[PDB]
């Protein structure tokens, strides 16, 4: 509930897979095939394999037709057989992917080697987006990637966030739950815990160490500004010194300067600056030069 | 003659072999700047 | 209930059938055939089979046919004569298939073998979509494949998602339901089950293994975001810390900042949620930024 | 809670990640191709790695695919396998990035080596920038790079703000709390900090110095303008002198020459400022007025 | 290839400026000032690249990349990203050698150089300072 929310076990990770895929069946909403010549290229290709051999030459326009890309992830110990949900994004100028069907569509990754085959129907919600679209398992494993899990004595559980502090909390959380050389703390977001050989304990001292409870011990106080969604969010370990804030076409509720003590609580900060009565956009240009002055104390950020 | 031996205008080899840079430190940079002039 | 509901057995899977036929019948919402030469084409190659040698080089305009790929999903231990359903999609600049008719299609896999051959009737709901339809037991099986199953001892059983706790969970019942050695975890997705030779034996074993009931640990928190569709579906895990937000056209019911409270329960976070009042498209960018932040404990995914 | 606060440990610093990229499944946003040639010379490459080898000179329009640059940031100690967010914003002439999806993209620094693989669901929040947008745990890491933590016996720490008398309390805070020979300082945002060999030594001694609390001394009068968000922020140390103000449009509430008396609060100065009754463009051009004459006392800096 | 053209719309050339702190060590972050050049209409939202930082040596110091705040009458063709950059390059001092060490005024005063020289002897000892000139 804690451990498996806060860190993740080494040689467990997840992998991308690209493919490329046409989509038919569409109510004339395809591409301009006299602009797209990839998408008739790659129609004569799939009937020249199915056994139809066109002449070369004469043009084609078609309207149910759209050159797709579709993205995958693959999971960890992924078996061949199972299934993955894959998106589907229009390349081109199609122009909705409502009520198509994806054919057959090679899966790879960066070893330019095949691991999952993919076909289905897209689900468009139909403002929407209308040439994305999402597959539920619509794809088929069909390559297993070898794993070192089982080999070893030793595995290391990485942080999500650095914390030297935090890695010492659940060190010190499994060194008291299971014994004495259970857990090492190797640095801020790795910590090595030894195990059993064989795969059977592994497995079971994972089970039992992914559901432990630890305390999280306080962070540090940082204010993250997005500028291009318009949101600013605080943290609860922010505080202020007493200053002077000047901004225009604000006044006291009646001069120009108005005056913010100093709080060491959320809420006396949250108050502090509602008293000022500006508006978000205002606030970041606030919040900025409130950090130059250095009565501003947590970090700010700029995503 | 033309087979009377004469130096070039351009002695000398005609052209260098590049040098592998120097080991890295292991800090926390991925930056490595060589030494400069 | 619970154990057919979360795993797979080993070398039971499905696959795709492509395949490549016309439709005809139709009331004049045919393709161009001056446009798509693919059509003319096929139908001269089926006329020629049939016996009819229609003279090159003469136009024909047809109304009434439309070219169409046919897709199918070959079931786990097909027999020769069983019936499947087909889904069937027009290419080229078809306007509708209501109504119509599929002739004679074989279906191939991968390997460029023949599996099924379809033909029936498509129903089209008749918005709703034109170029699609689905045909019920539309194709009959003709080419069964071999299988492994009855050989051996052991049979993997696959997670569909990746937990050792889980796994864990699913050996332990397996192993106080039959005996002591019946089951072995291998990794996340993959427990390992002893069975006696012999196919009876074998099919009795999953059939009482698969029936059975077993509790579901809790998982990971995950808040999942469609900004395609428009949708935030949160999970019955996830917390929050105490933070401050601050948003574009968002006041109290009259600062800017509003204060969102610590919550464990998850009826407490979307009560702190809703006292925002904001709209669910600026209720992503709120979460976004608060997964930023820190104050959001749940990993955030963009699907 | 004040020394992870104020300070950084040598050697734990993050790094910049570029790379480029290809968004596709935009609603006709895409950017204009006839004037980009780089976004077709790329789709050109992918597809010739996919396997599909479009002819040269033929012309190509599309409406849904935009060239993008993905930046990132390294976080220290990084493992392979972990996830960070990624920001990718348009290059070219493309409308918006709304509903997009990123295909795969290395992320290389300075050395032009990979570290990360990136891929993902672009959210863009929907005024609001529209060729903007963040990936939360969009790029998976995968090269890992080696540290000097772990060996020596002295640790540096950094303060973020040169001040001898604040390196000063940090290092007397420490040798009260653990010993003698603890700490030295180095210089003004330098303190030298001895600890045992080995890294679980090394890792709780700083979990246990980074949650210390100490009391921050009085820094330097300063007041910050920034001209172009317009806005003023002053400090709790500034004071004032005895001067006379004069400014255009001005009075008192009824010569053209307004008298401030010496302040040495804070509050002082806010009230004796707003008895000028005078809006911030103007303020800037008084307090710059002020600090030329010498009555203001705190050093003026221009953000 | 080169001849073709390019019509941008979407990019900006931009000058960055920074200040280098006293003591600075490398991984510390500062902020930077991004100041658009050419014909550039705003920078609302934009994001800013690598780029190396240089003094007068011509030898590198800092790395820039970070998101540009604009505060949106106000500027738009510049803005300042909070620790937009990174210190990689160190700068040796001759701090901690020698045994004098001088305190330079901001203003010029004879006055006021003997009160700080006064005030330094009376709290510490009586060779504690020595006043060379007005600041």
């Amino acid at each position: 509930e804690r451990i498996r929310d806060l860190t993740s076990v080494q040689g467990v990770r997840e992998n991308s897979l690209i493919g490329y895929g046409l989509v038919v069946g569409l109510d004339g909403t395809g591409d301009q095939t006299t602009q797209t010549p990839f998408t008739t290229q790659t129609l004569n290709n799939m009937l020249s394999q199915l056994g139809i051999t066109v002449p070369t030459g004469t043009n084609m326009q078609l309207k149910n037709v759209a050159a797709v890309m579709v993205t995958a992830s693959y999971p960890p110990f992924a078996r061949q057989g199972q299934t993955i949900d894959v998106v589907v994004s229009s390349m081109g100028n199609a122009k909705s992917l409502r009520g198509g069907t994806l054919l057959m569509t090679p899966l790879k990754g960066v070893d330019s080697q095949v691991y999952a085959l993919a076909q289905g129907n897209i689900l468009v919600g139909g403002v929407n987006q209308l040439n994305g679209g999402r597959i539920t398992n619509g794809a088929i494993i069909e390559r297993e990637l070898p794993t070192q899990f089982g080999a070893g004595n030793t595995i290391n559980l990485q942080l999500n966030d650095e914390d030297f502090t935090m890695a010492q909390q659940i060190t010190d959380a499994i060194n008291r739950a299971r014994g004495y050389g259970s857990a090492t703390a190797l640095d801020a977001r790795t910590v090595q815990v030894r195990v059993p050989s064989g795969n059977s304990s592994q497995v079971r001292f994972l089970a039992d160490i992914q559901n432990m409870e630890v305390n999280v011990t306080p962070q540090d106080a940082k204010v993250v500004i997005n500028s291009r969604t318009g949101s600013v969010v605080m943290n609860r370990e922010v505080t202020l010194d007493s200053c002077a804030v000047a901004q225009g076409n604000l006044s006291v509720t009646g001069g120009s300067l108005q005056s913010v003590r100093s709080s060491a609580n959320l809420n006396s900060v949250v108050r502090a600056l509602n008293a000022l009565g500006a508006t978000p956009m205002d606030l970041m240009s606030i919040l900025q030069s409130m950090q130059s002055a250095g009565c501003l104390r947590a970090k700010l950020e700029i995503i | 003659c033309a087979w009377i031996p004469a130096k070039p205008l351009v002695q000398g080899a005609t052209t260098a072999q590049p040098i592998p840079g120097p080991v890295p430190v292991a800090n926390g940079s991925i930056f490595q700047s060589a030494q400069p002039i």
